RNA sequence: UGCCUGGCGGCCGUAGCGCGGUGGUCCCACCUGACCCCAUGCCGAACUCAGAAGUGAAACGCCGUAGCGCCGAUGGUAGUGUGGGGUCUCCCCAUGCGAGAGUAGGGAACUGCCAGGCAU
RNA sequence: GCUCAACGGAUAAAAGGUACUCCGGGGAUAACAGGCUGAUACCGCCCAAGAGUUCAUAUCGACGGCGGUGUUUGGCACCUCGAUGUCGGCUCAUCACAUCCUGGGGCUGAAGUAGGUCCCAAGGGUAUGGCUGUUCGCCAUUUAAAGUGGUACGCGAGCUG
RNA sequence: UCCUCCUAAAGAGUAACGGAGGAGCACGAAGGUUGGCUAAUCCUGGUCGGACAUCAGGAGGUUAGUGCAAUGGCAUAAGCC
RNA sequence: GUGAAGAGGGAAACAACCCAGACCGCCAGCUAAGGUCCCAAAGUCAUGGUUAAGUGGGAAACGAUGUGGGAAGGCCCAGAC
């Protein structure tokens, strides 16, 4: 299974990358949150892959 | 002096993309010259506007024997 | 001197200099000096560098000079207010990029061609080094 | 008696290929015939001394690449436009 | 079934130019002849008709053909989203996407409904 | 039918002066001075054709190259318009050193004398008059010397107009 | 005020006292349609004919043309009878 | 994208730069950007090399037996200097 976290801030970044944010329900730093997986979803963390942990 | 005027385009160009959906009467790309020539179930207007007679899907296709691209209309 | 004879147009834009050289080898001759920094090459220095390698040469061998400036700058005159149109061109430059060659030499030998090609590298603005033929 | 002792590269592509160069190293390429295209490393200042002479590019070379000792002509070469150094060179398997 | 030849097609320079041979029983061109059928801004050159003495020379398809054009690798190139920098007038880093020109090569089309002739 | 052409077209119809001027505003927007680059100005360097009887380097340096200082002419319109008095003299200075004098040394195409030219050196000193409103300038005449600059081109709550 | 390319960052759009140009008409055919045809240029030969009139082939293949500026088109020609 | 309409630690101060988005209370713990010799909180922490110039703590053209590492060559007990 996978694991996300949070650890760099998003207001100083693009649009591009505060509506991933959006779709990954990530509100806060340390919003630890377990979801599916597919490739949608490693092409959607390899898009803010700088500010995530994956925990796994 | 010498350097003065312009003039603003005709907002000219492609208008239904190729690979979707249009309706009949609309038009698909307002261009100059025979620049995407006369496909399937297309009109070349007077200006030579390209606008589709049937309804569907459109689809942009190379043919001809000098490379030419013709814009088509098929049936959804 | 060198200068364009027919532009097609008369005034052109800045641009930038970014991008490697493209005419990098000696082409023609044996012996060679080869631009390193990045910069820009106006009609005179080349000229004044032809005189004072041909000074060196003493009307032996052969030399070939490949760029020519055709970029056409401008000036805005002194004591003008900055508005009221573009300026009128004053000389005319090329533009050199790391690696472009300028000038080939034949015929006088290596060790001539030492002090030969650093007097005309000591009147230019870029820092040059020499090059020498390459079997392929 | 002109001789190449080389092995084969592990990751292909740019940024690897920059720190190959950087490691006193420089790609190439063997290629000809039936046999494919061969992409390995060589080394870079012990053939310096080796494209000094014209015999690099008129004579032949033996490399010595999976126990197997190629025998090769030089194709082609690249250079860096402001440097003395070697970058990416051709070999044909004839 | 096999080969050749005739209108139409898919195809879009690997399908086109080069130079050397080719095949005329049938088909096709040349050709033959011309007043009404039509024809030329002069003219049987084009356009139309009537017919088959003669030729496959020019046209027209085939094989031979690397002088081309054309296609085309793998490998390397600066560019380049996004993020960190630097010696921030421009380049280096980790990540992908990474083409144009050139090297090794291919390469003298391929195929389909249709009609005739000769053979199997 | 309307060159409404200032072309979305205020009227069927329209030009100037104010140093005699007045008002609302404006540092959005000029002049004076700052601040920011540093194009022109000035002063050090680099290559060294030549000039210098011989000789690039005693002294100059062609055709070209790179910076410094902020110093003239300029560029931008930021502070400043519900106001910071502006050029030059008179009276008082202080620092800077790219040093005019004076102090010590090397080179010379330096015999001595007097000089050429950079290098160290800013402690101290630096003309009285004619002329125009004038800094400067020219001229007459001394001295070892009649330096170059910033300080709101110092200084009108200190003084002439 | 309007029109054409570029700056304009591979879709539309995007400015300045930025870089260059044209319009404020015409056409009773220069329009609709049918039928047919295909260029600029040089070489060679030829009555006066010359480097450039017209005539002959022949190379070459839109490097030409559009009633006018460019830009994009154009052989089925939208070019010419 | 900050900034105008935004507070706070690091750039001495410093609207725009990097970190980051503070509704109220507490004498509670972990870090970011950035810092750990004392001013002013945290390593005069360990191996490990360069530097000898306050370089660090402002700059070019060019200059040089300053200095450390690599790659080749020529001359040599046919003693090279
Ligand atoms: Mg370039
Ligand atoms: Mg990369
Ligand atoms: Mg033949
Ligand atoms: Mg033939
Ligand atoms: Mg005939
Ligand atoms: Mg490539
Ligand atoms: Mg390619
Ligand atoms: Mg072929
Ligand atoms: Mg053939
Ligand atoms: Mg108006
Ligand atoms: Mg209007
Ligand atoms: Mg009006
Ligand atoms: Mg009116
Ligand atoms: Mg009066
Ligand atoms: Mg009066
Ligand atoms: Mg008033
Ligand atoms: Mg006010
Ligand atoms: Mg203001
Ligand atoms: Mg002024
Ligand atoms: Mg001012
Ligand atoms: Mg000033
Ligand atoms: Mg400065
Ligand atoms: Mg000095
Ligand atoms: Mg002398
Ligand atoms: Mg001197
Ligand atoms: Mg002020
Ligand atoms: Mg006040
Ligand atoms: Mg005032
Ligand atoms: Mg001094
Ligand atoms: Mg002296
Ligand atoms: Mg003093
Ligand atoms: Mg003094
Ligand atoms: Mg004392
Ligand atoms: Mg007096
Ligand atoms: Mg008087
Ligand atoms: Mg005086
Ligand atoms: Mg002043
Ligand atoms: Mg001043
Ligand atoms: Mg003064
Ligand atoms: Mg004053
Ligand atoms: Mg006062
Ligand atoms: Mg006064
Ligand atoms: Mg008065
Ligand atoms: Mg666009
Ligand atoms: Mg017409
Ligand atoms: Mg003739
Ligand atoms: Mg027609
Ligand atoms: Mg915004
Ligand atoms: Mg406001
Ligand atoms: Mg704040
Ligand atoms: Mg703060
Ligand atoms: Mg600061
Ligand atoms: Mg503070
Ligand atoms: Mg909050
Ligand atoms: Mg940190
Ligand atoms: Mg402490
Ligand atoms: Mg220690
Ligand atoms: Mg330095
Ligand atoms: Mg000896």
């Amino acid at each position: 299974t996978i694991k996300i976290t949070q650890t760099r801030s998003a207001i100083g970044r693009l649009p591009k990358h505060k509506a991933t944010l959006l779709g990954l329900g990530l509100r806060r730093i340390g919003h630890t949150v377990e979801r599916e997986d597919t490739p949608a979803i490693r092409g959607m963390i390899n898009a803010v892959s700088f500010m995530v942990k994956v925990e796994e | 002096t010498r350097n003065g005027r312009d003039s603003e385009a005709k907002r000219l160009g492609v208008k239904r993309f190729g690979g979707e959906s249009v309706l009949a009467g609309s038009i698909i790309v307002r261009q100059r010259g025979t620049k995407f020539h006369a496909g399937a179930n297309v009109g070349c207007g007077r200006d030579h506007t390209l606008f589709a007679k049937a309804d569907g899907k459109v689809k942009f296709e190379v043919k001809g024997p000098k490379n030419r691209k013709f814009i088509s209309i098929e049936a959804e | 001197m060198l200068q364009p004879k027919r532009t097609k147009f008369r005034k052109m834009h800045k641009g930038r200099n970014r991008g490697l050289a493209q005419g990098t080898d000696v082409s023609f001759g044996s012996f060679g000096l080869k631009a390193v920094g990045r910069g820009r090459l106006t009609a005179r220095q080349i000229e004044a560098a032809r005189r004072a390698m041909t000074r060196a040469v003493k009307r032996q061998g052969k030399i070939w000079i490949r760029v020519f400036p055709d970029k056409p700058i401008t000036e805005k005159p002194l004591a003008v207010r900055m508005g009221k149109g573009k300026g009128n061109v004053e000389y005319w430059v090329a533009l050199i990029q790391p690696g472009k060659v300028l000038y080939e030499m034949d015929g006088v030998p290596e060790e001539l061609a030492r002090e030969a090609f650093k007097l005309a590298a000591a009147k230019l603005p870029i820092k040059t080094t020499f090059v020498t033929k390459t079997v392929m | 008696m002109f001789t190449i002792n080389a092995e084969v590269r592990k990751e292909q592509g740019k940024g690897a290929s920059r720190r190959l160069r950087a490691a006193n190293k420089f790609p190439a390429i063997i290629y000809g015939g039936k046999e494919a295209p061969l992409a390995i490393e060589l080394d870079h200042d012990k053939v310096m001394n080796m494209q000094a002479k014209a015999e690099f590019y008129s004579e032949v070379l033996t490399i010595v690449v999976d126990g197997k000792e190629i025998k090769v002509k030089a194709q082609d070469v690249q250079r860096h436009p402001y440097k003395p150094k070697l970058q990416h060179i051709d070999f044909v398997r004839a």
